[PDB]
């Protein structure tokens, strides 16, 4: 009723800066608390550099769902939304 | 006689002996990881520049051991690719990759947006990003890379 | 890890094992496959090949390469010396720096081919 | 006050494809047409088939539009900048992505700003 | 010091077998543990059996 | 209440060296020294001193931060000689020139006293 299909989508296809900040924060909060990781690494320590590493590569399994203002929403993977 | 470029046998090397004709001359970047691997270790190239009147033939070359059996040919190398990794250079000229990145033009190539290898740093190496996404950029990458290696060409005063 | 091990062999990256084992076994498997003395059929096709030329050449002794279907990555080298001598079957293994036979390391087919003669020769 | 710069990006493109010397382009003027006219079609601002939302597309990219269309004259690339191929396919592309980067983020509190 | 306890293990009125049996019952339980997959990141790294 | 000892600006610290040397790969023949706890006295001395050899062919220093008492150098000489030798020759040269200006000196005081 209020998910929007994926055919139908018409919001942007970019991560915004906002979205690309949270997106970040809450993945360096779940490697922190011993989430698996989805990306080789090579001698990196920091949670906040590794979960830049995952989403360079398109490895973070995150679902950004942007709320309209009527209330129905769309579901993007942050695997499908281009980043800068 | 043709000069040589060498390129890093390395299976995560962004420039393979597969796509490397399409992208250094035709300046399209293909993933090489979807690519399939080349037989071949030798290729040959053609180069249009403004600098020269006639194209220039260039050979591409993967693995050394079986093809630099004489000094000589160390002479006509005017590029080199690696990956970061040290033991590329066991069987090279200078097996310290400083002396040879004074000694020859050291290209690395990552993808935009990613951090750059501590051995790359601490080499004397051009940078070149490749976008995952924009392809126009491409032709500009390689545009760069060909500067430098007309640049060394005319240095070397070779005639074609 | 940091250190990988095949057999004797010590490399330090997926990459660098690849490249300097895999790669150097393939090209010897592909040299031991256009060499002249080389046979893929069956080891039961290799056999009677082998007795039918012997036979027909009995002043010469054969030898031919074939693949070990049972260990993968080695070869058998079964050579007759006489119509009434016995298939006598050697294990060769493909080794990057070369092919192992009789615990000797043959750089190419060729040399393998020489050190074979050699070494039934010497046993003669 | 207008989005992405067109002067630089021209300079960058004859900066890197040493577009001096006097030698003749071999960019043929139907490409020149087809592909300015296609990069006016490219400048999303709003995403969707719906009528009424090209027509606020269309709407939303009428004085850059005209700022393009200005540079990019067939005269001008041809005499005034000597662009060939390549530097038009980098030009258009280059447009085209710093246009979509010169958008506002939705979710920004414009109203503090 | 583990059986500290005096309690009379005569066979005709305690059954030490079955006191055993559940022994090595509990033993093996203790032996029993978890294992779980490898994940590694490599270009030409598949996790597939021999057969796959 | 966070102003530090003055006795760190000359007194070493047993884990600190007091000189640390790392080549400097992007130039062929060069390096990297970090002298601690010295100052401008020391390193202008040895810069004009190695400026002059023939066979220096970059030397500078830096302090990063007043604060802090150390300076970085960065020598570089030709493809016969190793730097370190010509830093060694430097320190050798100056201590003879101040040797034969103190005996000077002397000299000359006695002789004025």
């Amino acid at each position: 009723e209020l998910a929007i299909l994926k055919e139908e989508r018409t919001t942007t296809p970019y991560l915004t800066k906002y979205e690309r900040a949270r997106i970040l924060g809450t993945r360096a909060l779940q490697i922190s608390m011993n989430a698996p990781v989805l990306v080789d690494i090579e001698g990196e320590t920091d949670p906040l550099q590794i979960a830049m590493k995952e989403l360079s590569q398109r490895k973070i399994p995150l679902v950004i769902r942007r709320y309209l203002p009527d209330g129905s929403y769309e579901d993007w993977g942050c695997d499908e939304l281009i980043v800068d | 006689k043709e000069p040589i470029i060498v390129l890093s046998p390395a299976a995560s090397s962004l420039v393979r002996m597969s796509n490397v004709k399409e992208f250094l001359q035709e300046g399209k970047f293909l993933d090489p990881s979807k690519e399939p691997a080349s037989s071949s270790n030798l290729l040959a190239i053609q180069r249009k520049s403004s600098r020269f009147k006639t194209p220039i033939k260039l050979l591409v070359v993967d693995n050394v051991e079986k093809l630099f059996t004489k000094s000589e040919y160390w002479d006509r190398v005017v590029a080199i690719v690696t990956t970061g990794k040290d033991w590329q250079f066991k069987n090279y000229k200078y097996k310290d990759p400083q002396i040879l990145f004074q000694k020859f033009n050291g290209f690395y190539f990552k993808y935009k947006g990613d951090a750059v290898p501590a051995s790359v740093k601490s080499w004397n190496v051009k940078v070149l990003d490749i976008d995952r996404v924009e392809r126009f950029s491409d032709r500009q990458v390689v545009e760069q890379f060909w500067d430098t290696v007309e640049n060394t060409l005319v240095a070397k005063r070779y005639k074609s | 890890g940091r250190v990988l091990l095949v057999g004797k062999y010590r490399y330090h990256d997926l990459d660098e094992l690849l490249v300097e084992y895999v790669n150097n076994v393939a090209n010897k498997v592909e040299l031991m496959v256009s060499h002249d003395k080389f046979m893929s059929d069956s080891l039961d096709y290799v056999k009677e090949w082998l007795e039918r030329y012997s036979k027909a050449n009995g002043n010469r002794s054969h030898y031919i390469f074939t693949f070990n279907r049972k260990a993968p990555g080695w070869f058998f080298l079964l050579f007759k010396l006489n119509p009434t001598s016995e298939i006598k079957i050697w294990n060769v293994k493909a080794l990057p720096d070369g092919y192992l036979l009789a615990n000797n390391v043959y750089p190419d087919t060729n040399s393998l081919c020489n050190g074979f003669k050699t070494l039934m020769s010497s046993r003669r | 006050p207008l989005p992405v710069n067109l002067r630089r990006i021209i300079q960058n493109a004859q900066q890197i494809f040493h577009l001096d010397r006097a030698k003749a382009s071999d960019l043929t003027i139907p490409e020149i047409i087809h592909g300015v006219r296609d990069l006016c079609k490219k400048l999303f601002v709003l995403r969707g088939e719906n009528e009424l939302i090209k027509e606020a597309q269309q709407n939303a990219t009428s004085l850059f539009q005209c700022l393009v269309r200005a540079r990019l004259a067939t005269r001008r690339i041809l005499e005034e900048f000597r662009l060939n191929r390549d530097a038009f396919e980098w030009v258009l592309g280059t447009i085209e992505a710093q246009f979509q980067r010169s958008l506002v983020h939705p979710g920004e509190m414009v109203g503090v700003i | 010091q583990v059986a500290g306890l005096n309690v009379n293990r005569n066979p005709k009125f305690w059954d030490i077998e079955s006191e055993n049996r559940d022994r090595q019952e509990e033993i093996d339980k203790q032996r029993e543990e978890s294992r779980e997959s490898r994940v590694i990141k490599h270009p030409f790294f598949h996790n597939m059996k021999s057969k796959e | 209440m966070n102003a530090p000892d003055r006795f760190e600006l000359f007194i070493l610290p047993d884990d600190v060296p007091k000189l640390k040397i790392t080549p400097d790969s992007r130039v062929p023949n060069c390096i990297i020294i970090k002298f601690e706890r010295e100052d401008h006295t020391l390193a202008n001395l040895l810069r004009e001193e190695l400026a002059l050899y023939p066979d220096v062919t970059f030397v500078a220093y830096k302090v990063e931060h007043p604060l802090f008492a150390n300076f970085v150098m960065r020598l570089q000489t030709e493809e016969g000689t190793r730097p370190k030798q010509a830093l060694e020759r430097a320190c050798a040269s100056i201590i003879n020139k101040l040797k034969t200006l103190d005996h000077k000196f002397n000299e000359e005081w006695n002789i004025k006293n």
